[PDB]
C-alpha cells in the first residue's frame, strides 16, 4: 500500500503526452479513419438519409380507412 | 506452432502440442491431405492435448501427421462480394466461380447481441398465405419457425415465403442450407439465376448462399448454421441493413451436435441428445437476431423426427420464434395444403392493439369454432354425424369450410396442385373468413372453398360445380 | 364495423428553435 | 339514424387521430436530426479515448522493454511484497 | 492463494491445486473470470464455469475468493435489470448496492412464520375467486406453452401499481422477475410493457438467458430469491416470480451431466427435486417477531402436450402450496385467460381474501367442480328432476364473468362487484352472448356513480348488511332497464 | 479417532482415518462449523475411507477438514421431555426452548421387533369418518397408510384424523413430518396449541414433534422419520401405551434415498430408484409395529408419484399395511372430499367375524352397487341414458345418492367446504347406508346427501333444498 501508490503514475506520465499532442489523432496509420466511417454509415441508418443540418419540410397524409 | 494428431474417431481427432497449446475454438489445419482439412478445437484434455472436432472426412489421418494452428477461430469472407457466391463451411467458395476477394474477414462463433441492444419494434409482416396472415402473422424482423415431419411441406413453404417475400424486397438475403438435400441447392441456385436474384454478370445480386447439405460429416452440418449466420450478421451490422435469414434446417444442427457429442465423451442425455442441447443452441439461436443496428428477419425450418414435437431438438426451439407455424402429416393426409394447424401455430402478435381488433376477432372466432369442431370429433366417430345436435350439426358444417379455405394453392406446387398460384390480402384474408363465420355461406358445398383465393373464387367456384 | 370504433378510443441549436415556433355519411 | 352515427362518431374520430399523428410528426423529425449528433459526437469521445487510453500501453511496453532504467524499477517495488506480507 | 487447471471444456474446468478451497466456493480465473466450486475430489476441483470457456486454456490460473456466491440487495435494484450475478445490463451504470446478500441461503424453520393470511391481490376475477394466493404462498403457474402462463404473472405485477403508489405500507408489494433460459428479444419486450403501463419502478428483473452461461442460468432464480428475502427479512412485502423452473432444471442437469454426476430419470440428477424444493420453502410468512415481511412466489413450469407425469412438473406441484393449470383447449374455446378452475387449487382457500370476495365465492370453487360434472353427465337433451336444472341455467353465465381482457387487472372492489351481480342471482335470466357488454357498462357505471360503495368494501374489506343493501338495488336498477 | 474430509460432492463426503475406521451407521463429527453437522457413515470403500451422508448441507467443507468418530449411531431425546418440543434429525430441538433435558437416549438405527413378539390382536379404531369407518376401518394399533397422488387430500385427511383420533385419546401421539412443507408444520403446531395438545405453560404436552421439511438436504430426510420413530418407540416399548404415530410423508423417505443413490455407488433399478427400494423400506416398517409390550397405531401418508399406485415406491408400500385408504384424483375432483377410492381401499378387519355381519354384509353391498354404477358408465353417457332397465335407473339413482353420502364436511376443512365439521358414529353410519341401499330415500334428491352428516342432515338439506 506504498509500494503501489506511484506506479500508478506511469499511467499521466502518457496520459499527459497524449490529451496534449494537437495534429490529429496520434499515430494512426490508415486503420483510424476507415472504420470511422463504417460507423458513420450505420449512426446514419436508424435516422434517415437527408440533411441533419438542415430543418425538415413537411409532407402530410390524409386519414386511411378499415 | 506444431503438434500431432494422436487419436481419430469419426469426426472427433486429438491433437498433442508439446510447444504452446490452442484456445477452445481455434480452426487448426491439417498438414498431409490434397484438401483443406480444418479441425476445431473443442476441448483441452490436458497433458497439452486438445480435442477437436473436423469440418470434413477424416479417412486418411494418422496417429503422427502433423497440424499447424491458426491462431484464430473459423474465419470466413463477409461483405458485399458474398452476394451471388455459394460458399462452404469454412468459406471456400463452391460455385466453381473463382476466389471470394473480399476485404474483411468474421469468425463463425461470436458472442450475442447484449440486452441494451434489443429492439421491441413490432410491425406485422403479409405473406400472403392465408393461415399465415389471419392467424398467426409473422413479424418484420422476427424469428419465425416452420415445424413439420418428414414431408409435410416445410421447404415448400419456405420457398413459397421466399417468392411471395425476397423477390420485391429491397435488401440483401442469406440463404443457409443446413444439412438438407444437396439437390435442393442445385435447384435453389438455378431457380434464382433465372429468376435473377443472383446474378453472374454483376454484383447486382441480392442474396448470399450457404450450403452444408446432409452428406457431410457431423462437423460440417454441426457448424455450417454459423456460417451463414456470421455473413447475414454482418450485413445487419457493417451495414444497418434489412437482412433476410432462410435456414432450411435448424434441426440438423442439433442433430449433427447429437452425432459428435457421443465422440467428444460428454454422458449422453434425454433421449440420447447431446446434454448441452439448450445452450449449444440458444448460443447460436440468439445471434439471429433484429438488433437497434441492423434488422434480420428469420425464417426457419425445424424438421420434427418421427413427428414428435415433444422431442428436445424441436421441443427447445418453440423457445426462441415470435411466430411458429406448425405442419401436420394429419392436415397435409386430408390434403389441405399449407398443412397448417390452425390451433398450433402461434405469433407473438396476434394482438388487437397490434393487428386491429376486427383481426383479433376473426382469427379468434375462427380459433373458436375450429376447436368447438375438434371437441365433437370423438362423439362424431363412433356414432355418427346424425346423433349431433342441431346447433352442432352446423358448427360442423361452417368449421369444416373454414377447414377448408384456410387451404390454398401455392405458386410453387403449381405442379402437385395443378392449380394457378394465389396470393391474398391480409383484407380480403380477414373478410373472407369473417363472412363464412357470419354463415353467409351455409348455401355453399364444401368443396367450394377448397384450394382457392379470395372469397369471389369461392362463391364463384359454386358455381361452376352447379 | 363496431370493431372500427374500439380501437380508436385507445390512443445550430438556434436555427432549429427559431425554425420550430369525409361526409357522405351525411348522404348515404 | 343509429346505424348512422357510429360512422359520424368515426369520422370525427379518424380525423382527431391523423391530426395527434401530425403533431408528434415534428418532434420525431425535429429532435431526431440533432440527437443525431448526440451520437456523432458518442462514438467520437469514445472511440478517440480508446485510442487514447490503449496508445498508454504501447508506450509504457515500451517504457519497461526499453529504459535498463526501468529494470532497476523492477527488483525494487517487488522486494517490496516479501516484505510487507509476512 | 490458489492454482493450475487441469484441462477444460464445456463450461468445466478441471483444478490441480486449490488445496484448501471451500466446496462451493466460488473461485476467480487467470482471464478475471467468475468460476464456482461443486466437486471436491481428492486430486482436482472441477469448476463450473460463469461464462464463456474459451478464455480458459490448459494450465491458466485459478484463485480463490474465500467467498460463498452473493449478490447485490436492497431498493437499489428496483427498477433495474440485472443478470444473474447483480450485474446491471440496462445500460444505466452500476446499482447502489451496498447490502449484499448470499445466494446459498437456507430458508426459514417451523418457528420464525405464521399462517398465511395476507391477501395477495393479481386482479384476476378467476384467480381472485377460485384460486387466491397470499402473501408468504407459493403458487404454481403450470400449463403448456403459449396458454398465458406469462400473461398471469405480468398481469399481477401490474396490478401492484395501485397499492405501491398511495400511502398504507402493508398493502405494498415489491416485485421480482427471475427470466430463466427466455430469449433477449423477449425479457426486453416484456420489461418494455412494465415501462409502458408503469410498474417496472418496483420491480427487480434478474435476467439469465438462452445465450447465457449454464451454471448462470442454474443460479439465477436463487439469486433473484436473496434480493426477495431482503424485501420479507426487513419487515416489506414481496413477490418473486421464476420463469420458468422449466429451463432452469434443465441448465441444472447439464451442469451436472458435464460434471459426470451419473444420470436418472430423463438424464435429470438425482436432487432434481430438492433444486425446487429448497428455493421454493425459501418463500415464507415471516411472523410478527421477525417482521412480519413476505415473500410470495409463483414459479413457472411448462409441461408437453399437458403430460403433467412428467418428472419436473410432478415434483413442483408436489412442492407449492398449490396451482393454476391453464390448458390450450379452454383457451381457444374462448375461455381466456385459460385456467382450469375443476383443476387449479389454492392449498389457502379463503384464509387468503377479504370478506368481500369470501362472500361472493366461498362454496362455489366445490360448486364449478360440480356444476361441471353435472352437466358432463346430463349434456344430452333429455330430462332432469327439480334439484339440478338450475344448476345448469346459471354457471353458463357464470363462466362469462371470469373471461377477463389482459393487461387489465381489476381492484378487489370491483371483482366482488360483478361476482355479486350473478352470484345472487341477478344475472339469472340473461342471454350469455351478452355478459361481457353488460360486466364492461355496469361497472364503469358503478364507479361513475357510487365509488361510495366501493369506498368502504375496498377499505374494511367486507360487505355489511349496509353495503350489502344499496348494492340490492343498484343492481335489480339495470336488469329492469335494458330488457323488461 | 479422528479423520480428515478426502472428498465431498453435493451430499456425500469421504472422509479417511488414521486409525479409528468408523462402523458402517456410526454417525460422525464435522470439526469446526457454527452450526452441527453430522455424518451417517455408509461404507468402507477401504484404505481406511469412508463414505457418508450429511445430516445437513456440505456448502463449506474444506478437504481436510476435522472429523470425529462419535463413536456410535446418531443418538436422540428419547424419553417422556420431549412432548410439546419439536425435536429434528439428529435431536437438536428447534422451538427455541433449550436443550432437550433427558438422561435417556437411544439410537436411531434399531433392529426389528422378532417374529415371536408379534401381537396378533385386532379391534376396530373407529374414526367417525364415514367411508374408511363403514368400508375399511383402521384397527386399534395397527399400520394404516394413506395413499395420494399430489392435492388430492392426504395431508388434510390425517389432520382430520389428528383432530379426532388423537384428541379423545390419553396415550401420546408422534406426529413426524418427513420431506413435506415447512409451511404446514409451523400451520399444525399453532392448531396444535390452540387445542393444546401442546401447551406450553404445564407438561400437559400429549404430543412429540419431529421435522425434517423439503427444504432440508437428502441425508436428513433419509433419516428425519427413523428419528420420529425411534421418539415413538420408547413410549410403546416402556409405558406398555397406546402411542399414536403420525408420519408425513413416508414417501419422502425412499425419495430422499433416491437422490444420494446415485452419488454413493449404485447401479440404477426400474423406475430408478435405488436397487435397494425394497429393503430399505423393510427394515424400516419393521420397526414401525406393535408388539407383545406395546402398541403403536401408525398412520403413514404415502405420495404416489403422479398418481401411479404401480410406481415402485407407494407399490412396495401396501404390503407394509393392514388397513389402507386410498384417494383418487377423479373422485376429488367431483367434489367428492374426502376423495376415498370406495373400491380400492381396504381393511384387515373388515370380517364378518370381526365387525359382524350386519355391518360386512352392508359395506359390501354399497362396494357392490358402487361397482355396478361404474360398469353402466359408458354405456349411458354415451348411448342414452333412459336405455337402462328398470333395475339399473335404480341402481344408478342410489348409487349417485351412496356415493355422496360418503362425502363428509370435515372440521378441519371448514376454509375450504364452508360447512361446519361433522362426525359420525360407527352405527349411524351403517345405519344410513343399510337404509339408502334399502331403498327407503330414492324420493329425495341427489344433493341433499352431498357433505352432510348423519344420515337425518340429510333428511334435512332434503326440504332447505326444497322450500
Ligand atoms: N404447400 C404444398 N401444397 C401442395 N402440395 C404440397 C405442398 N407442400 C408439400 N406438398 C407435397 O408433399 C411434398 C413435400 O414437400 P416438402 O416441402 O418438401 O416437405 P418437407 O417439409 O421438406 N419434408 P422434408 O423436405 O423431406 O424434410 C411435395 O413434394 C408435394 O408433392
Ligand atoms: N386474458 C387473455 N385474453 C386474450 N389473450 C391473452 C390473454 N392472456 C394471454 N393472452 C395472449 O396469449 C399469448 C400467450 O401468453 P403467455 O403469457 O406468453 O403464455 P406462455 O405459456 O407463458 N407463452 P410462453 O412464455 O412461450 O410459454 C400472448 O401473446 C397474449 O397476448
Ligand atoms: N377434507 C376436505 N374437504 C374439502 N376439500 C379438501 C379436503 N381435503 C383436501 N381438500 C382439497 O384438497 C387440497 C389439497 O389437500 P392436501 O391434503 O394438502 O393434498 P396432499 O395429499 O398432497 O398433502 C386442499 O387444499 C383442498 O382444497
Ligand atoms: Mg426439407
Ligand atoms: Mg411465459
Ligand atoms: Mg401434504
Amino acid at each position: 500500500l506504498d509500494p503501489v501508490q506511484k506506479l500508478f503514475v506511469d499511467k499521466i506520465r502518457e496520459y499527459r503526452t497524449k490529451r496534449q499532442t494537437s495534429g490529429g489523432p496520434v499515430d494512426a496509420g490508415p486503420e483510424y479513419q476507415q472504420d470511422l466511417d463504417r460507423e458513420l454509415f450505420k449512426l446514419k441508418q436508424m435516422y434517415g438519409k437527408a440533411d441533419m443540418n438542415t430543418f425538415p419540410n413537411f409532407t402530410f397524409e390524409d386519414p386511411k380507412f378499415e | 506452432t506444431t503438434g500431432r494428431i494422436v487419436a481419430v474417431i469419426g469426426a472427433v481427432v486429438d491433437v498433442q502440442f508439446d510447444e504452446g497449446l490452442p484456445p477452445i475454438l481455434n480452426a487448426l489445419e491439417v498438414q498431409g491431405r490434397e484438401t483443406r482439412l480444418v479441425l476445431e478445437v473443442a476441448q483441452h484434455l490436458g497433458e497439452s492435448t486438445v480435442r477437436t472436432i473436423a469440418m470434413d472426412g477424416t479417412e486418411g489421418l494418422v496417429r503422427g501427421q502433423k497440424v499447424l494452428d491458426s491462431g484464430a477461430p473459423i474465419r470466413i469472407p463477409v461483405g458485399p462480394e458474398t452476394l451471388g457466391r455459394i460458399m462452404n463451411v469454412i468459406g471456400e467458395p463452391i460455385d466453381e466461380r473463382g476466389p471470394i476477394k473480399t476485404k474483411q474477414f468474421a469468425a463463425i462463433h461470436a458472442e450475442a447481441p447484449e440486452f441494451v441492444e434489443m429492439s421491441v419494434e413490432q410491425e406485422i409482416l403479409v405473406t400472403g398465405i392465408k393461415v399465415v396472415d389471419l392467424l398467426a402473422p409473422y413479424a418484420k424482423g422476427g424469428k419465425i419457425g416452420l415445424f413439420g415431419g418428414a414431408g409435410v411441406g416445410k421447404t415448400v413453404l419456405i420457398m413459397e415465403l421466399i417468392n411471395n417475400v425476397a423477390k420485391a424486397h429491397g435488401g440483401y438475403s442469406v440463404f443457409a442450407g443446413v444439412g438438407e438435400r444437396t439437390r435442393e441447392g442445385n435447384d435453389l441456385y438455378h431457380e434464382m439465376i433465372e429468376s435473377g436474384v443472383i446474378n453472374l454478370k454483376d454484383a447486382t445480386s441480392k442474396v448470399a448462399l450457404v450450403y452444408g447439405q446432409m452428406n457431410e460429416p457431423p462437423g460440417a452440418r454441426a457448424r455450417v448454421a454459423l456460417t451463414g449466420l456470421t455473413v447475414a450478421e454482418y450485413f445487419r451490422d457493417q451495414e444497418g441493413q434489412d437482412v433476410l435469414l432462410f435456414i432450411d434446417n435448424i434441426f440438423r444442427f442439433t442433430q449433427a451436435g447429437s452425432e459428435v457429442s457421443a465422440l467428444l465423451g460428454r454422458i449422453p442425455s434425454a433421449v440420447g441428445y447431446q446434454p448441452t442441447l439448450a445452450t449449444d443452441m440458444g448460443t447460436m439461436q440468439e445471434r439471429i437476431t433484429t438488433t437497434k443496428k441492423g434488422s434480420i428477419t428469420s425464417v426457419q425450418a425445424i424438421y420434427v423426427p418421427a413427428d414428435d414435437l415433444t422431442d428436445p431438438a424441436p421441443a427447445t426451439t418453440f423457445a426462441h420464434l415470435d411466430a411458429t407455424t406448425v405442419l401436420s402429416r394429419a392436415i397435409a393426409e386430408l390434403g389441405i395444403y399449407p398443412a397448417v394447424d390452425p390451433l398450433d401455430s402461434t405469433s407473438r402478435i396476434m394482438d388487437p392493439n397490434i393487428v386491429g381488433s376486427e383481426h383479433y376477432d376473426v382469427a379468434r372466432g375462427v380459433q373458436k369454432i375450429l376447436q368447438d369442431y375438434k371437441s365433437l370429433q370423438d362423439i362424431i366417430a363412433i356414432l355418427g354425424m346424425d346423433e349431433l345436435s342441431e346447433e352442432d350439426k352446423l358448427t360442423v358444417s361452417r368449421a369444416r369450410k373454414i377447414q377448408r379455405f384456410l387451404s390454398q394453392p401455392f405458386q410453387v406446387a403449381e405442379v402437385f396442385t395443378g392449380h394457378l398460384g394465389k396470393l391474398v390480402p391480409l383484407k380480403e384474408t380477414i373478410k373472407g373468413f369473417q363472412q363464412i363465420l357470419a354463415g353467409e355461406y351455409d348455401h355453399l358445398p364444401e368443396q367450394a372453398f377448397y384450394m382457392v383465393g379470395p372469397i369471389e373464387e369461392a362463391v364463384a367456384k359454386a358455381d361452376k360445380l352447379a | 364495423l363496431k370493431s372500427w370504433n374500439e380501437t380508436l378510443t385507445s390512443r445550430l441549436v438556434d436555427d432549429f428553435e427559431k425554425k420550430f415556433n369525409y361526409t357522405a355519411q351525411v348522404d348515404a | 339514424h343509429y346505424l348512422f352515427d357510429v360512422q359520424r362518431n368515426n369520422i370525427a374520430m379518424a380525423l382527431e387521430v391523423t391530426y395527434r399523428e401530425r403533431l408528434h410528426r415534428v418532434y420525431r423529425e425535429v429532435k431526431n436530426r440533432l440527437d443525431y449528433h448526440i451520437s456523432v459526437q458518442n462514438m467520437m469521445r469514445q472511440k478517440e479515448q480508446e485510442h487514447m487510453i490503449n496508445w498508454v500501453e504501447k508506450r509504457v511496453v515500451q517504457s519497461i522493454s526499453a529504459q535498463q532504467e526501468k529494470e532497476t524499477i523492477a527488483k525494487c517495488i517487488a522486494d517490496l511484497k516479501l516484505l510487507s506480507k509476512k | 492463494e490458489t492454482g493450475r487447471v487441469l484441462s477444460i471444456g464445456d463450461g468445466i474446468a478441471r483444478v490441480h491445486g486449490l488445496r484448501n478451497v471451500q466446496a462451493e466456493e466460488m473461485v476467480e480465473f487467470s482471464s478475471g473470470l467468475k468460476g464456482m466450486s461443486l466437486n471436491l475430489e481428492p486430486d482436482n476441483v472441477g469448476v463450473v464455469v460463469f461464462g464463456n470457456d474459451k478464455l480458459i486454456k490448459e494450465g491458466d490460473i485459478v484463485k480463490r475468493t474465500g467467498a460463498i456466491v452473493d449478490v447485490p440487495v436492497g431498493e437499489e435494484l428496483l427498477g433495474r435489470v440485472v443478470d444473474a450475478l447483480g450485474n446491471a445490463i440496462d445500460g444505466k451504470g452500476p446499482i447502489g448496492s451496498k447490502a449484499r446478500r448470499r445466494v446459498g441461503l437456507k430458508a426459514p424453520g417451523i418457528i420464525p412464520r405464521i399462517s398465511v393470511r395476507e391477501p395477495m391481490q393479481t386482479g384476476i376475477k378467476a384467480v381472485d375467486s377460485l384460486v387466491p394466493i397470499g402473501r408468504g404462498q407459493r403458487e404454481l403457474i403450470i400449463g403448456d406453452r403459449q396458454t398465458g402462463k406469462t400473461s398471469i404473472a405480468i398481469d399481477t405485477i401490474i396490478n401492484q401499481k395501485r397499492f405501491n403508489d398511495g400511502t398504507d405500507e402493508k398493502k405494498k408489494l415489491y416485485c421480482i422477475y427471475v427470466a430463466i433460459g427466455q430469449k433477449r428479444s423477449t425479457v426486453a419486450q416484456l420489461v418494455k410493457r412494465l415501462t409502458d403501463a408503469d410498474a417496472m419502478k418496483y420491480t427487480i428483473v434478474v435476467s439469465a438467458t438462452a445465450s447465457d452461461a449454464a451454471p448462470l442460468q442454474y443460479l439465477a432464480p436463487y439469486s433473484g430469491c436473496s434480493m426477495g428475502e431482503y424485501f420479507r427479512d426487513n419487515g416489506k412485502h414481496a413477490l418473486i416470480i421464476y420463469d420458468d423452473l422449466s429451463k432452469q432444471a434443465v441448465a441444472y442437469r447439464q451442469m451436472s451431466l458435464l460434471l459426470r454426476r451419473p444420470p436418472g430419470r430423463e438424464a435429470y440428477p438425482g436432487d432434481v427435486f430438492y433444486l425446487h424444493s429448497r428455493l421454493l420453502e425459501r418463500a415464507a410468512k415471516m411472523n410478527d417477531a421477525f417482521g412480519g415481511g413476505s415473500l410470495t412466489a409463483l414459479p413457472v413450469i411448462e409441461t408437453q402436450a399437458g403430460d403433467v407425469s412428467a418428472y419436473i412438473p410432478t415434483n413442483v406441484i408436489s412442492i407449492t402450496d398449490g396451482q393454476i393449470f391453464l390448458e390450450t383447449e379452454l383457451f381457444y374455446k374462448g375461455i381466456r385467460p385459460a385456467i382450469n378452475v375443476g383443476l387449479s387449487v389454492s392449498r389457502v382457500g379463503s384464509a387468503a381474501q377479504t370478506r368481500a370476495m369470501k362472500q361472493v365465492a366461498g362454496t362455489m370453487k366445490l360448486e364449478l367442480a360440480q356444476y361441471r360434472e353435472v352437466a358432463a353427465f346430463a349434456q344430452f337433451g333429455s330430462d332432469l328432476d327439480a334439484a339440478t336444472q338450475q344448476l345448469l341455467s346459471r354457471g353458463v353465465r357464470l363462466t362469462e364473468l371470469l373471461k377477463q381482457g389482459q393487461y387489465s387487472p381489476m381492484a378487489i372492489e370491483e371483482q366482488v362487484a360483478v361476482i355479486y351481480a350473478g352470484v345472487r342471482g341477478y344475472l339469472d335470466k340473461l342471454e350469455p352472448s351478452k355478459i361481457t357488454k353488460f360486466e364492461n357498462a355496469f361497472l364503469s357505471h358503478v364507479i361513475s356513480q357510487h365509488q361510495a360503495l366501493l369506498g368502504k368494501i375496498r377499505t374494511d374489506g367486507k360487505i355489511s348488511e349496509e353495503s350489502d343493501a344499496k348494492l340490492k338495488e343498484i343492481v335489480t336498477n339495470f336488469l329492469a332497464g335494458f330488457e323488461a
